């Protein structure tokens, strides 16, 4: 025998199997894993030169986004570092739920009205939408009380937001009971029965803190986002032992 | 080691077990209770695989198997070495994936998201479970198990195909076939589509849901909708295992013939036989 | 629980949206009517649909092999109904049995065949221009088109490019429920076991990477519903809470993330090479390899195991053993 | 549709490869009452006397026998094929050394091919061997048979439907299907691999790549080949009411050595036995039968596995009668 002979006689086959794997390993490490890099990086306290170029969309209503975003975030001075190490959680430094911190948290998206292809504001209650209509056989929740987590009526169903572009509702407005005031809530938090609306997701009183609108008869990208968080923070937020093991 | 938008997200809470003594992250890993446990299973399973190879022929990882105990020894322990280092390693693969289900919860719960991605992580636990627990109790061994080797595991799958003469007219099956198509199938349609509006090319603009709606309608006569079509992938791929999981269960304990006699039921009616 | 990820509770009804096209707004046939029951899981919204002649060119060329295929059927069965209705899965449309080569089979022994294939491939080159011309009209990219011409090239491979690389009709998939079934054992058979071939492997890899990708990617969407995540292309062009929530789950499970866009390629590539995959494994088959085991031991990739019952010696090379 | 649990199974090769058989007990408990009804051995008796070839006329086989023994073979051979006709099925009363009756001439010849089987094919049939009761089970015409085309019912004691009849040619599709354990597979391989030794069984190529000048246009064998195969392969499983493990690991069919268990030998010489049955002592009594007996090609019924399997990797699960009748062999 011979020092550095291998047991291989070479075929296509067996040269077409390296190739594959080189294709696999280069498409997934140096173009799928740089997309994924696109949002978020470069990365931060308290990788450079394996991120692509930003990226430029020509939007669909003028204007052009250049991604990753250079807009700050701007809830760094709502936690506190209670530990030297990296990997320790952070502390709420006032109320988290009205800070908007952790589970609470918005992003930073656009204050602007997403709008449908023609240019009209996609998502607007049914009073300004007057061409759609609730399907026969659904409830029509105009009237109903929303019965928060605490079993008490926090107010009554006003309207209804349509998404004007997909033909699906996204939002209930009711009146808080006790206030002068209009509260949104995402369908997603709204358990819908014949007689009330169940909003398990925050107490009675804390439908006086939910992010308001600017305007009554249509909603920014970051309002959405605002209103969105809110009820998600009552999850971990809404009673101090939701935040607690179930141990 | 965060990203740019990471740190706002950061906080204590969501835990199921040991209230904040594991609330904690090492670089972007969560740890948890579960996370902990997870690891703990891992090193097991990894160190009783090490244990085994080392005991058998070679250390090339791809002739490397450890496999279930003959038939004899039914649902009783088996000698390390005769299969049951293979129930050892199943018991800390279970161990690992049910503390990886239960660590996804935590890390939902501390986003303030849905669990459904967990939810959906139980069916491949449930149809491994199939393989390698439910129909060999049936059966009475855990020879009826397949083996814990690469290659190894595919000769496995070959001869309990053939146990049943032609694998292909199993009616669970063809039911678990069809959904493997058509969800490879409807990933390919949903990626395209949403990277045919974020990039029609040549600097033209960005396009719209109502884009989305438009080509679907124009080319089959239906749009199903963004949201649904996420609700229809995890149901097309769940379907793969929980329609699978009957063929394989019915393969011994309830049929012992081949798959293609079965259809007797249907060729052999009396008023057309 | 968001109920809103099992079901629509409460279904809008509104006007019918158009968006123009370059061409065509005159092909689109037929008035939209809306379906309670389909509403609730999904649009309920049927119709209209584009026609165009790409469409009637698919639908005259399909038609014509489905005719050839049922024709033929009910030949097998000498047309008696009751009998086709039985045994309709077992009934089927052949490649030729005898080896013509490449010659043009008779109609009796495989020209049918030929024919119905014909016509299924000038189906699908119809429709795969109707995929393509309808992005372009509609200002889209064409990722759907490459997608659909990667299947397109993979039936193409079983269909004739493979028969005519090693020279006969005889190796085609026939038509039939059963009979197609059947090819797939027969195929595998003649080639020494396609669990022995790497392109086999990739192709699994890649469709059980489907299953894994749609399941996590679909569950990732309804987990963060309540955020606005179905309404992706404004995710992608302005980071909402939904994909910084969605990026996050992943990053501290895995400790790595994709984009809300980026995933969408992880999709798109992981479909595209179930087909490429595949593809590949037919060109090498016949062609390179005659038995995937035996290039496995030959590469000394394939595993062997203890006797149980004793080693069986070929009784065909023992002393003084007939033919 | 279903069959319940519990099932019985075996062990065919290494630990996790999946191998061995599969059975319902009910199905097992019916073929083992079946095949109980094999006979007993008659009562043995002492070879008192001269042999029969210088007292009977006409005995060209069992000649070295003696009066007592020979008599005590015919009324076996009598419970054995023909227990309803008795003696006379064969035999004129008037003259027993008269070969008038058809049935005469053909059971000489049976004498003849039973003894060929216990002698020449033990490699087959081991010492367990045959008798006319293996095949005939107490009828004259055995109730599994092949005609050179498919034929329904495959037991020929059921009476035929409309569809099954051999003329019905909307029943074809049906008439193959049941042969190959209800596949779709589109070919009779008791004519194209059992009939005769024109066709080979092996396909798969015995080397990594393609042979030049083997692999190309005309010169390949169609695929076709394979499929005729498989569908000998779904037969020859029903006929034993087995499955491909019990013979072969699926990692490489085309492989001996640790690949295949002994069944699978057993097995091929099973195949030349059944060729040398047909071609040798079974076709050619076509000239010997009345047209009643024979199919539309004018052919006399031949075996297949099943003839003497009915669907038990042994016949009879094994029962002997060969050291009862050492005159049905094997003779040195
Ligand atoms: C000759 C043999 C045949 C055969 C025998 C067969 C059998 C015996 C069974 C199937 C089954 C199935 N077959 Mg199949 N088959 C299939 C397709 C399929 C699948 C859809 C289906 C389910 C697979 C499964 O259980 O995964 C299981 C996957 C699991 C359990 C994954 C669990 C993952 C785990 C939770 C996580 C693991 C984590 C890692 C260890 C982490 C490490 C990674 C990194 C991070 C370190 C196709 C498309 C074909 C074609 C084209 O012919 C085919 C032909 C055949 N099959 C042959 C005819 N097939 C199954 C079925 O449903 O049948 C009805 C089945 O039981
Ligand atoms: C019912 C039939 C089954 C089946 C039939 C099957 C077939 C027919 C084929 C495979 C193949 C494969 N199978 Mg297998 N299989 C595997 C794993 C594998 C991989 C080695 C490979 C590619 C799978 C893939 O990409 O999926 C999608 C997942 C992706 C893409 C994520 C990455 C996963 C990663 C590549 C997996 C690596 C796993 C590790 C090698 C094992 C863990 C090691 C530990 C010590 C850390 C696991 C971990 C399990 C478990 C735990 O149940 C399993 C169950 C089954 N397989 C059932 C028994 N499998 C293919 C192969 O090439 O094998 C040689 C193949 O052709
Ligand atoms: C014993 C038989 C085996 C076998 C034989 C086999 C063969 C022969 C081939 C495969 C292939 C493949 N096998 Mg496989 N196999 C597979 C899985 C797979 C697939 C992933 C892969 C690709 C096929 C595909 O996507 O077709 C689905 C997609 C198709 C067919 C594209 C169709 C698109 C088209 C445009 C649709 C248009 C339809 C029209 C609208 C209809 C009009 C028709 C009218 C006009 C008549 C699994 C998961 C298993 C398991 C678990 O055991 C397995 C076991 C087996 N396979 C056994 C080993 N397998 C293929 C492969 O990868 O080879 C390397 C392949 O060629
Ligand atoms: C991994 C990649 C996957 C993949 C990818 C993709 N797949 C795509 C695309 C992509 C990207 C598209 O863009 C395209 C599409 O548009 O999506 C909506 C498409 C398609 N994938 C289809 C089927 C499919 N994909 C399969 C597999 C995979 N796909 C793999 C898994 C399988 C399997 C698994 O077998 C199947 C069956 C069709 C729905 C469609 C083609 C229609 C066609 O080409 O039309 C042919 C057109 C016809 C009109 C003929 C049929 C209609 C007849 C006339 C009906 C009437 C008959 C009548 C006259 C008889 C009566 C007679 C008498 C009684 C009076
Ligand atoms: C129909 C539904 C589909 C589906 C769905 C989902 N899938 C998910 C999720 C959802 C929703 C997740 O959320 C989760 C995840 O995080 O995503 C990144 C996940 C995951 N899917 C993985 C593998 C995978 N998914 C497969 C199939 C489907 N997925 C089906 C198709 C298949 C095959 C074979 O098809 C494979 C191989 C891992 C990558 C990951 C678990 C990691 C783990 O559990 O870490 C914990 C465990 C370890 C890190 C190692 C454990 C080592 C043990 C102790 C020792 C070895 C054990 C032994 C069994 C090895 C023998 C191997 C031998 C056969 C060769
Ligand atoms: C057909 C299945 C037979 C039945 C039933 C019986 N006999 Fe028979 N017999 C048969 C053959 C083919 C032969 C010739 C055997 C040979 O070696 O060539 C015989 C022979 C006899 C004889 C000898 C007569 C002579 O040649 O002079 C006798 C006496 C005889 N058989 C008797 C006999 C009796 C009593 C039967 C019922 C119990 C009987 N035979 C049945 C074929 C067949
Ligand atoms: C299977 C391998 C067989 C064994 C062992 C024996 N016989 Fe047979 N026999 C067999 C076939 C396939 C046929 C043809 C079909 C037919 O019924 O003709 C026969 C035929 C006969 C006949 C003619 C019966 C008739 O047509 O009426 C006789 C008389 C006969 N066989 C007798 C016989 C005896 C005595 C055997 C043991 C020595 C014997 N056969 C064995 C198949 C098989
Ligand atoms: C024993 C009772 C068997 C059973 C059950 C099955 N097979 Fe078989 N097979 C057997 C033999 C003796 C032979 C060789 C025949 C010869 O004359 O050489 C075969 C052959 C095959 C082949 C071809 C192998 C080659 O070298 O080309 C294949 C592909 C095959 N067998 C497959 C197969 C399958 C799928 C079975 C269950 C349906 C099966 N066989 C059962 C013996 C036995
Ligand atoms: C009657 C003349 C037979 C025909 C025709 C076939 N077989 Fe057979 N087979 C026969 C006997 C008497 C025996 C028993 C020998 C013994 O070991 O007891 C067998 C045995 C087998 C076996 C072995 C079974 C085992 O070891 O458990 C196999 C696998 C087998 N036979 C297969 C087989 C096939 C495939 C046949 C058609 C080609 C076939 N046999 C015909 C009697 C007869
Ligand atoms: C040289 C000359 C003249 C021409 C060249 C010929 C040429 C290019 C030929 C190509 C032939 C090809 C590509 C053949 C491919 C054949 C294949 C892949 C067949 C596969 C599957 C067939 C199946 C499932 C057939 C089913 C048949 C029926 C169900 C009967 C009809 C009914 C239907 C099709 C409706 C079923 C619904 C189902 C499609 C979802
Ligand atoms: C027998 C031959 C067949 C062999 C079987 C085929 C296996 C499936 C194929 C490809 C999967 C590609 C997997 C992609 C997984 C992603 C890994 C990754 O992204 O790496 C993380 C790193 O941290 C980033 O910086
Ligand atoms: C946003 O994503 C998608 C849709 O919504 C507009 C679809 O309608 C469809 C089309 C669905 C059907 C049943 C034609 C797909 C594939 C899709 O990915
Ligand atoms: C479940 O089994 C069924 C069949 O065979 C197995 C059919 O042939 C058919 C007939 C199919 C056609 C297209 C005539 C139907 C409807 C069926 O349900
Ligand atoms: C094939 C029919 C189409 C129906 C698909 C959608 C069904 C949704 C209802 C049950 C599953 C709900 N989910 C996915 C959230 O678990
Ligand atoms: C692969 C061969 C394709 C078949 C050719 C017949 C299809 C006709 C297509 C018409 C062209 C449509 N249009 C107007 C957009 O150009
Ligand atoms: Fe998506």
């Amino acid at each position: 025998m011979y020092h550095g002979a291998l047991a291989q006689h070479l075929d296509i086959a067996q040269l077409v199997w390296y190739a594959q794997w080189l294709v696999i390993w280069t498409v997934v490490l140096l173009y799928l894993r740089r997309e994924d890099r696109r949002e978020g990086y470069p990365l931060v306290e308290p990788q450079v030169y394996e991120l692509p170029y930003p990226k430029t969309f020509v939007l669909p209503h003028g204007g052009t986004v250049t991604v990753p975003r250079r807009r700050p975030e701007t809830r760094e001075l709502k936690l506190a570092q209670t530990d030297g190490f990296e990997g320790a959680p952070l502390q709420p430094t006032g109320n988290p739920l009205v800070d908007a911190v952790g589970p609470a948290s918005y992003a930073e998206r656009a204050e602007v009205v997403d709008a449908t292809v023609d240019g009209k504001a996609k998502i607007v209650p049914l009073r300004v939408a007057t061409d759609f209509s609730i399907a026969e056989g659904d409830v029509d929740p105009r009237g109903l009380p929303v019965v928060a987590a605490d079993g008490v009526e926090a107010g009554t169903v006003t309207d209804l937001w349509v998404d004007r572009s997909e033909h699906y509702f996204r939002y209930l407005e009711l009146s808080v009971a006790g206030s002068a005031r209009t509260a949104l809530i995402p369908l997603g938090f709204c358990d819908v029965k014949k007689d009330k609306i169940v909003v398990t997701s925050i107490l009675s009183e804390q439908f006086a803190n939910v992010p308001r609108l600017q305007s009554r008869d249509q909603i920014t990208l970051r309002e959405e986002d605002k209103v969105s968080a809110y009820y998600a923070g009552g999850l971990l937020y809404a009673t101090p032992e939701r935040a607690e093991s179930l141990l | 080691a965060l990203l740019s938008f990471e740190r706002k997200y950061r906080v204590r809470g969501g835990t199921l077990i040991g209230g904040d003594l594991f609330d904690f992250w090492v670089g972007p890993y969560f740890v948890g209770f579960f996370g902990v446990s997870a690891i703990f299973f891992i090193f097991l399973g990894v160190s009783l695989i090490g244990y085994a190879a080392s005991q058998g022929p070679t250390w090339d990882p791809f002739a490397i198997s450890i496999n279930p105990p003959d038939l004899k020894y039914g649902l009783g322990a088996a000698p390390l070495l005769e299969g049951g280092f293979w129930q050892a390693i199943t018991v800390c693969a279970l161990g690992a994936f049910i503390s990886w289900m239960l660590r996804e919860v935590e890390i939902s719960r501390k986003l303030g998201i849905g669990w459904h991605v967990p939810l959906a992580f139980c069916v491949p636990i449930f149809m491994f479970c199939v393989l390698q627990v439910f129909r060999p109790l049936l059966l009475g061994s855990w020879g009826h198990a397949f083996p814990y080797g690469i290659l190894s595991h595919l000769d496995w799958v070959n001869n309990f195909g053939y146990q049943y003469l032609n694998w292909h007219y199993n009616p669970g099956h063809m039911s678990s076939v069809s959904f493997l198509f058509v969800n490879a199938m409807a990933l390919g349609l949903h990626g395209g589509l949403i990277l045919s509006v974020a990039n029609p090319g040549d600097g033209d603009k960005v396009k719209t849901a109502e884009h989305e709606n438009q080509y679907f309608r124009d080319v089959v006569g239906y749009s199903i909708g963004a949201l649904s079509i996420h609700r229809l992938g995890l149901f097309l791929a769940s379907n793969i295992f929980l329609t699978g999981a009957f063929g394989t269960i019915a393969s011994g304990p309830f049929w012992t013939r081949g798959w293609p006699e079965w259809w007797g039921w249907w060729l052999d009616i009396p008023f057309w036989s | 629980a968001d109920y809103q990820t099992i079901y629509t509770q409460i279904q809008a009804r509104g006007p019918h949206i158009t968006v123009s096209g370059e061409w065509g707004d005159n092909d689109r046939v037929g008035k939209p009517f809306y379906s309670y029951w389909l509403g609730k899981i999904g649009d309920a919204q049927i119709g209209p649909i584009y026609l165009g002649a790409s469409g009637i060119a698919a639908f005259a060329f399909g038609s014509t092999a489905i005719l050839i295929i049922l024709f033929n059927m009910a030949a097998e069965v000498h047309f008696d109904p009751l009998q086709f209705f039985r045994q309709f899965f077992w009934l089927g449309l052949y490649p030729p049995k005898a080896q013509y080569g490449m010659g043009i089979p008779p109609l009796h022994d495989g020209g049918w065949w030929l024919m119905a294939g014909l016509f299924m491939t000038l189906s699908l080159g119809s429709w795969w221009i109707r995929v393509y011309s309808r992005a372009r009209a509609l200002g889209l990219g064409t990722h759907i088109a490459w997608n659909f011409a990667a299947a397109i090239f993979f039936v193409l491979c079983i269909g004739c490019i493979h028969p005519t690389l090693v020279g006969s009709w005889s190796e085609g998939v026939p038509f039939g429920i059963w009979p197609h079934i059947d090819w797939l054992t027969a195929f595998s058979i003649r080639y020494g076991n396609f669990y022995y071939c790497p392109w086999h492997g990739f192709s699994i890899g890649f469709a059980y990477g489907c299953g894994l990708l749609f399941a996590a990617h679909g569950a990732t969407i309804l987990a963060v519903a309540r955020f606005g995540g179905d309404r992706e292309i404004e995710q992608i062009t302005d980071r909402g809470t939904a994909v910084e929530r969605a990026a996050l789950f992943w990053r501290w499970t895995i400790g790595f993330n994709a984009t809300i866009e980026s995933v969408h390629r992880w999709g798109w590539f992981f479909s595209l090479m179930v087909m490429v995959s595949a593809s590949v494994g037919i060109l090498l088959t016949g062609t390179f390899v005659d038995n995937w085991y035996l290039w496995c031991v030959k590469h000394g990739a394939a595993p062997d195991y203890p006797a149980y019952l004793p080693a069986t010696p070929d009784p065909a090379s023992l002393p003084g053993a007939p033919k | 549709c279903f069959e319940p649990p519990p099932a019985t199974t075996t062990q065919t090769g290494f630990r996790g490869l999946s191998m061995g058989e599969v059975l319902h007990p009910a199905t097992v408990k019916a073929k083992k009452e079946r095949d109980a009804q094999y006979p007993p051995a008659l009562a043995a008796v002492k070879a008192e006397g001269p042999p029969v070839s210088q007292v009977y006329k006409n005995v060209k086989v069992l000649g070295n026998l003696t009066e007592a023994e020979f008599l005590r073979t015919m009324t076996a051979i009598t419970e054995w094929v023909s227990p309803q006709e008795g003696c006379t099925y064969c035999h004129d009363e008037n003259n027993l050394a008269s070969e008038a009756k058809y049935p005469y001439v053909v059971a000489r010849r049976m004498l003849e091919m039973t003894r060929a089987i216990n002698t020449n094919w033990t490699q087959h049939v081991a010492q367990t061997g045959v008798t006319c009761y293996t095949c005939h089970r107490g009828t004259p015409l055995p109730p599994y048979v092949r005609y050179l085309e498919p034929t329904l019912p495959l037991n020929n004691r059921e009476t035929p439907t409309h569809v099954e009849r051999v003329e019905t040619r909307s029943g074809y599709v049906v008439r193959l299907a049941k042969y190959t354990a209800y596949s779709a597979l589109n070919y009779d391989p008791f004519t194209m691999f059992l009939a005769n030794d024109k066709r080979q069984v092996r396909v798969v190529p015995q080397t990594a790549l393609p042979l030049v000048g083997v692999s190309r246009g005309k010169e390949r064998r169609p695929l076709s080949d394979a499929y005729a195969t498989f569908a000998l392969m779904m037969s020859i499983s029903d006929s034993l009411g087995t499955n491909c493990t019990f013979c072969h690991n699926a990692q490489t069919f085309e492989s001996w050595g640790k690949k295949s268990t002994p069944q699978r030998a057993i097995a091929w010489w099973g195949i030349r036995m059944v060729r040398d049955l047909n071609m040798n002592y079974l076709a050619p009594l076509n000239a010997s039968l009345p047209a009643s007996r024979l199919g539309r090609q004018g052919e006399a019924p031949q075996a297949d596995c099943r003839t003497c399997h009915q669907g038990v990797t042994k016949p009879l699960f094994g029962a002997s009668r060969l050291k009862d009748y050492p005159e049905l062999g094997p003779i040195k």
